[PDB]
């Protein structure tokens, strides 16, 4: 069973890594057997902050949801995940959010990491002050870009609100790096 | 100034198409083999307008401009 | 509207109307002071004759009471005159020339549509002209025009060039004179050949093992085409040189002289072997298709073996002596046998029969000339027809158990399910014309349905891409205004200037890379021999000039490993557009360079002379930092071929280029590179749906029913898949990969049920089996939970011994599950398998009677248990790779590159969250083809990847060939919008004024 | 005929096509159907494959055993004797087992010639409605090449029973299922047979007028002439228009 804890918690340091969030180099790379001491899982870094769950019920309940909204305004916290392991109770999290956002995983869709995998070329989400050229050296607009969608599982991964521009660069067999900017929607 | 310093294919089929229509029709010479001369040798009066997909545009002559 | 009947006697860009067709039609001509002399003839006439007009728009109907009054003409008006010569009508754009008679002649029914003005007339000349956008029997013929046995006498010189059009006058000299002058047939088809032309290709006959030390270059069965400088050195032409082929001496004359070059070299090879077959004829008797009895009688003598072979795996497989393969049953593995032993019977009786032709037979010089594919068809005529198929299967028992009246049952013969002994010209059995009656009914059917499905893409597919261009940024744009691509075909480059070309930094090892582009300044005598004597110590005084050629050696090793990257797959075929080795091959023609000399050129003129070039190729213009990385990345794949081949030592080793020759090769290529880049104004989607659905026309399902499935995207495959690759150690051993094959198969508890039964044993001490009795007592000895009352019935299942040690099956585990599935109110008792029976006992602790119940229980674990594996997953296969494509790709420590086989699995049935989830299964390489389930999991960026994934393999199965641009755009319409949907003049002119005041 | 179906919720399907001497009545293609075993619940899974028998003019699909007992039988071996001929093999006793489950409330020909009855045409309000309907349905529209008298009960008792016996054969896997496309199962017509099935719907077309003719003149009661009320232009028009332009029939409905 300890695959479930151990690829899971190597999933969630390699994605808070590249989600941008200040993670270091050995624990990303803990093996199984360094990981034989240890709910009792929890991350809780900062930006260059997020918390991590792992609710002990397989199945969310929206008394487990008023919880720690207490020690999330309380702890200056905003940004968390929640690995609830099963899967109503989503109007929660669309209650607190203007404020502080939540968002919800699945248990076995993080089992392992789709960045890695051969056919998901590296996105970059790109900052504003990026975007504020692009829009003018092309003279392009605020629409009039390949879209990409609000559920999509990259979307998900790193964390894309509705509006912001990922580049891709894909390594492409007749230049070799095409470069590509998808609109979020 | 982004656009391609040579003419397009199509543009020639439109140069070409006009200039020899309105020698056709008694205009001053500088049909269809008339035309021909008068770009290879690069005197035609017709300015091209290039739009741009923003809604601009470019007017180039053919002398600023590479022939085939 | 008539018929088109052949005419090779019109150069192509022309039709021949007749004259009460052209007497019809009309070209209302506007009056200028050239024709108003010219017209008044043409007024004068009428309607009577033919050369006349109709209307005159001064509209008087000039036909009938002429009117002399109104026979005026000035300049302005516009004339309706019938037809004449050189005037263009349309389909491609013909030129009308008149030859009386009642049908249009062509050079190879139809309307005939003629455009009204001098506008859309051009429009057509310089866009759709008949060359803007070769027939069997020239194709044939130019195989026996060019042997070495061809030789022209004197006066059949002076016809076969009296026929050329490009011709200046001059004769050639001919070869041999000791008698009569002759002249052989490759000096005068080197006069077709249209200026300087390079060129190498092989001739279909060429064995490959004639390529050793001697007899390189002389080839003594006359193959091996070499075409240096536009004049035809050696070698017999075919198809595969002169069709339109990759690296054709067709396609090559496109991509230097032109097209209007190349119009003049189909019509003097359309004339000139056209007109010389006059003298050669090539008939075709009955003698050019039969057997000589050498062959003919040995030609039995493997199908005799081949019905002695079917009968020997009947009557083994008639006394249970064939162990079925896994994978398949014993009849399906029986088929498969067999069909192996009359494949084989058909190729022995294949290739002894094209090798047994003689030099003057007359079917071998339409299959060696390759003009006439499909050797396979004339192997029927001679020896063996073979099998015939419906369905995909040799003949089904129709009546019953018979399948024509004239046969026992049980007849699996090598006869009597439909392979055919006899040949066309010996004549076919009348059973045997039965069977062959069916199997040209299967395949002339489809031929009706073939023509409802790919003339229904290709319909559809164009209102797809039904305005999408490429504006004047070079991005890639269409009817709702939005970006599709940035730059068209990810570099800018255009479509039709582009070839295959080779890197020559991927492939080799590491040890020859620094052999073979180091340049040692060192060693003095190759300097001294590859360089000249100002330059020998030029190169080894300075340390400048020492301390540069580092630096291109430099960024060769890290322009290396980007290949490595980009091209994990070991493949260096790449498509590039200007041949730097063709113009490498002609700058050693033009300027008459002779490269058994020391060179002329100083080392660093060509580093210079490189970097200085790579700025000049613009596709992205700008000085921002955004298209300054927006550039070169659109220039990598090209700018690293750049410098491999004009390397400062390929230069001085391998070329033995000139110092003006390198002057006029640097500054060609950007010469030549400025074309390639795509003219904006291209209707793209009518160029790239008509290279998908011509392909169209030419167990996983491969074809039309899975192309026709992506173009909907259909939610529920037909034949769905997963392709799945392995880890660690286990990807090397069969024994290890088995724990891994059973974690996917669905198994439930009926492929491991022997036979189930329901008795009423409510004292287990007495059951109805005594032979249980002694481990029912164990469990019962020391009992657990049968504490108020276990209900008295007994459900008995019995287990297998091959199935549950196939998969290493526990009775635990079965145990453990089912009173996991089920709670502890189901008394689960395993027993063992070290006894030779496997019994299962089930028993029930304390409206819906007992037993009916038990039944419930037991009609769920049959259906519904998943012992292992993962629902919706069938039969999960297993082998070694047998191509070159789907390997593992280890580079070792020399940087060669190197294929390493390992188990890999393709199953059945898709979901791919949980398969890639568990141990030992590849998170890389793991990739399905259901673009449905890929979609759901890995994103859209893996949809866009991964329909080209299954668009260049629904295509290359036929060995079929698309320019990667026209994947890439049906690709980038779809996923567009985030998800996958189904389908179902920009510029303007100006008048000039300033020019326009003076000129007369 | 005992076909094969794919998806459809039945496995090995019967059929039969039955008709006399090509006389009216032109088809009763009563079907007899073997349910699958991907039933839900108690219902059916709990206790296996059940047959039922799609009879015409009833919108349902009324059970075996409900059928002969409305045939004037009572007792389940005078049921089962017209089905298996062996009682002596388990292996085809196993299969019939949960259609008797089913069938079973009902015993009287009384019964279930009304449970028949009630899901017919227009359904009857009185059960001497659906004792009067049923007893017509299953002497007149169902097998009438058997027998159309008032007495075959005891031989339609056969006939329907045999289906049931070849729907068994080929649910076991005991003997092949028919193919489709064999000719042994494929009867040409020529001109001959083609016009006895245009000449039938058009010679009651003669009688319906003289139907019409003549009740049109029982109120008068003075005489009766038939050499003025058979119109002949009935025959010499329908035999004519739908053999010259190809419409095999009336022309008063064309599709």
């Amino acid at each position: 069973e300890t695959y479930r804890l151990w690829k899971i918690r190597k999933t969630i340091m390699q994605l808070c890594h590249d989600r941008g969030y200040l993670v270091t180099q050995d624990e990303l790379d803990q093996t199984l057997e360094e990981f034989k001491a240890q709910t009792d899982l929890t991350v809780l870094v900062a930006h260059n902050q997020m918390f991590v769950f792992f609710p002990e019920e397989p199945k969310v309940g929206i008394k487990t949801i008023k919880v720690y909204c207490q020690r999330m305004q309380e702890e200056n916290i905003t940004r968390a995940l929640i690995v609830v392991q099963q899967g109503s109770a989503k109007q929660s999290l669309v209650d607190m959010a203007p404020k502080y956002i939540l968002e919800q995983f699945l248990e076995q869709e993080l089992l392992i990491n789709i960045t890695e995998h051969e056919l998901v070329p590296e996105h970059v989400v790109m900052t504003k002050e990026e975007v504020s050229e692009l829009l003018a050296r092309y003279k392009l607009r605020e629409n009039q870009l390949p879209r990409i969608q609000a559920g999509d599982p990259v979307a998900r991964y790193f964390g894309i609100r509705r509006g912001q521009v990922v580049k891709i660069i894909r390594p492409s067999e007749t230049a070799g790096r095409y470069i590509t900017y998808r609109l979020v929607q | 100034r982004i656009t391609t310093p040579y003419m397009t294919k199509y543009e020639r089929a439109r140069v070409l198409g006009t200039r020899a229509l309105q020698i056709a029709m008694c205009a001053p010479v500088m049909p269809l083999l008339i035309a021909m001369k008068e770009l290879k040798a690069r005197k035609i009066p017709i300015i091209i307008r290039r739009y741009l997909p923003d809604g601009s545009y470019e007017d180039w002559g053919v002398d600023e401009l590479i022939i085939t | 509207r008539t018929v088109i009947t052949p005419d090779p006697n019109l150069s192509i860009d022309q039709v021949g109307v007749p004259r009460s067709i052209a007497a019809n039609m009309t070209f209302a001509e506007i009056v200028t002071p050239f024709n108003i002399d010219r017209l008044q003839e043409l007024v004068r006439r009428g309607n009577s004759q033919y050369p006349g007009a109709k209307y005159i728009i001064r509209r008087i109907d000039l036909r009938f009471h002429p009117k002399p009054s109104d026979l005026h003409l000035q300049t302005g008006y516009k004339v309706e005159r019938h037809m004449c010569d050189g005037d263009i009508v349309i389909f491609m754009g013909h030129r009308v020339r008149i030859l009386p008679w009642s049908t249009f002649r062509l050079n190879l029914e139809m309307n005939l549509h003629l455009p009204q003005s001098l506008e859309t007339r051009a429009e057509i000349q310089e866009l759709a002209m008949v060359p803007r956008m070769i027939v069997q029997d020239t194709l044939t013929a130019v195989r026996k025009f060019t042997k070495r046995d061809v030789f022209l006498e004197r006066g059949e010189v002076m016809n076969l060039l009296m026929f050329l059009s490009t011709w200046d006058g001059k004769v050639p000299q001919p070869a041999i004179l000791k008698p009569r002058p002759l002249w052989t047939g490759k000096q005068i088809f080197s006069l077709i050949i249209p200026g300087h032309i390079n060129c190498i290709r092989t001739h279909s006959t060429h064995p490959d093992d004639e390529d050793s030390g001697p007899y390189k270059h002389i080839s003594p069965g006359d193959t091996k085409v070499v075409v240096e400088n536009g004049e035809l050195i050696m070698g017999i032409l075919c198809k595969k040189s002169l069709g339109t082929s990759a690296g054709s001496l067709v396609h090559i004359s496109y991509l230097e002289m032109g097209h209007d070059i190349t119009r003049l070299f189909y019509s003097n090879i359309q004339t000139v072997i056209n007109n010389w077959l006059l003298i050669e004829g090539h008939t075709i008797g009955i003698g050019d298709s039969i057997a000589d009895s050498k062959t003919y009688q040995d030609i039995q003598n493997t199908i005799k073996k081949a019905k002695q072979d079917v009968i020997e795996v009947i009557e083994k497989a008639h006394n249970n002596e064939l162990e079925p393969t896994p994978g398949n049953t014993l009849r399906q593995t029986f088929e498969n046998q067999v069909n192996r032993i009359l494949n084989d019977a058909r190729d022995k009786t294949g290739s002894s029969a094209q090798k047994s032709l003689s030099e003057y037979n007359n079917f071998k010089s339409m299959v060696v000339s390759g003009a006439k594919g499909s050797k396979i068809n004339i192997s029927q005529v001679i020896a063996v027809v073979g099998q015939q198929n419906v369905e995909g299967k040799r003949i089904p028992f129709g009546f019953k158990h018979r399948t024509l009246p004239h046969f026992i049952k049980d007849d699996y013969g090598p006869e009597s399910r439909g392979f055919v002994e006899n040949s066309y010209l010996a004549g076919l059995t009348p059973t045997e014309f039965f069977f062959h009656a069916m199997g040209g009914r299967e395949g002339l059917i489809d031929t009706a349905v073939k023509t409802a499905e790919t003339g229904y893409i290709q319909r559809r597919l164009i209102k797809s891409m039904e305005s999408v261009m490429v504006k004047y940024d070079a991005t890639v744009r269409n009817s709702i205004n939005q970006v599709v691509q940035l730059r068209y075909g990810e570099d800018g480059l255009a479509g039709e200037s582009v070839e295959f070309q080779n890197l020559a930094t991927l492939k080799p090892s590491n040890k020859a890379f620094e052999k073979k582009f180091r340049f040692d300044y060192t060693n003095e005598r190759a300097l001294r021999r590859t360089l000249q004597e100002d330059l020998v110590k030029d190169v080894l005084s300075n340390a400048h000039i020492q301390n540069e050629l580092e630096r291109e050696f430099e960024r060769m090793r890290e322009d290396r490993e980007v290949l490595r990257v980009i091209f994990p797959t070991g493949d260096s075929k790449v498509v590039l557009p200007c041949n730097l080795l063709r113009m490498i091959w002609n700058a050693q023609k033009i300027f008459h360079i002779n490269p058994r000399l020391p060179s002329d050129l100083h080392p660093i003129k060509v580093v210079e002379g490189v970097k200085e070039l790579s700025k000049k190729l613009v596709i992205v213009n700008g000085d921002d930092p955004l298209s300054r990385q927006a550039q070169e990345n659109a220039t990598l794949l090209f700018n690293i071929h750049l410098r491999s081949t004009l390397c400062s030592r390929r230069m001085a080793e391998e070329f033995r280029l000139s110092g003006e020759a390198f002057d006029w090769l640097l500054g060609e290529i950007e010469s030549k590179f400025n074309q390639a880049i795509a003219h904006p104004g291209e209707m793209v989607g009518a160029l790239a749906a008509q290279s998908l659905g011509e392909p169209a026309t030419q167990n996983v399902t491969l074809g039309v029913p899975r192309l026709k499935e992506l173009i909907n995207i259909s939610k529920k495959p037909k034949t769905p898949s997963l392709t799945v690759f392995l880890l660690g150690q286990s990807a090397r051993d069969a024994e290890r990969a088995k724990d891994i094959l059973c974690r996917l198969e669905h198994t439930t508890l009926r492929k491991v049920t022997a036979n189930t039964a329901i008795y009423y044993d409510p004292n287990p001490q007495s059951t109805v089996v005594a032979e249980d009795q002694e481990w029912v007592n164990v469990y019962y000895e020391m009992p657990d939970f049968d504490v108020a009352r276990i209900s008295p019935w007994l459900l008995r299942v019995e287990l297998d011994r091959k199935h549950m040690t196939d998969r290493k099956l526990t009775m635990e585990q079965i145990a453990e599950k089912i009173n996991a599935g089920f709670g502890d109110d189901l008394n689960c008792i395993f027993n063992d398998d070290n006894a030779e029976k496997l019994v299962l006992r089930i028993r029930i602790m304390n409206k819906m009677d007992d037993d009916v119940f038990l039944r419930c229980i037991e009609s769920n674990m049959l259906t519904d248990m998943t012992l292992q594996g993962i629902e919706q997953i069938s039969k999960v296969y297993m082998h070694l790779p047998q191509t070159d494509n789907k390997k593992k790709i280890i580079i070792t420590e020399d940087g060669e590159f190197k294929a390493l086989q390992e188990w890999i699995l393709e199953t059945d049935g898709v979901s791919l969250m949980r398969v890639l989830s568990e141990k030992d299964v590849d998170p890389v390489r793991t990739t399905s083809n259901d673009i449905v389930e890929i979609f759901t999991v890995l994103g859209i960026e893996a949809v866009r990847k991964a329909l080209e994934r299954e668009l260049y393999h629904v295509i290359s199965f036929d060995g079929s060939y698309v320019n990667y641009r026209h994947l890439a755009l049906l690709c980038d319409t779809m996923t567009c919008r985030g998800h996958l949907m189904a389908i179902t003049g920009c510029f303007d002119l100006l008048l000039d004024a300033e020019k326009c005041k003076y000129g007369m | 005929y005992v076909f094969a179906k794919k998806d459809s919720k039945y496995a090995y399907t019967g059929e039969c096509r039955s008709c006399l001497e090509n006389s009216s009545r032109p088809t009763s293609t009563i079907w007899v159907s073997m349910l699958a075993r991907g039933g839900q619940g108690a219902k059916k899974s709990a206790i296996g494959q059940r047959i039922v028998a799609t009879l015409p003019y009833i919108k349902q699909e009324v059970p075996i055993i409900i059928v002969f007992r409305a045939l004037g039988f009572v007792s389940d071996r005078d049921i089962l004797e017209h089905i298996i001929y062996d009682f002596e093999d388990p292996e085809m006793m196993e299969m019939v087992k949960p259609s008797l489950d089913e069938a079973f409330v009902i015993q009287e020909q009384n019964v279930a010639l009304n449970f028949i009855g009630s899901r017919g045409a227009k359904p009857g309000v009185t059960k001497e409605k659906r004792i009067k309907y049923a007893k017509e349905v299953l002497q007149k529209e169902m097998l009438p090449h058997v027998g159309v008298s008032d007495f075959c009960e005891t031989k339609k008792a056969y006939f329907l029973g045999y289906m049931v016996h070849r729907l068994l054969l080929a649910a076991l896997g005991r003997r092949e299922l028919d193919d489709r496309d064999h000719y042994g199962n494929k009867r040409l017509d020529l001109a001959g047979p083609l016009l006895a099935f245009l000449f039938r719907g058009m010679f009651k077309n003669l009688l319906k007028e003289v139907r019409i003719y003549a009740q049109k003149f029982i109120d008068r009661g003075k005489d009766f002439n038939l050499e003025l009320a058979i119109k002949t232009r009935i025959i010499s028009d329908g035999l004519k228009y739908s053999l010259a332009t190809g419409n095999w029939g009336d022309q008063k409905k064309a599709h």
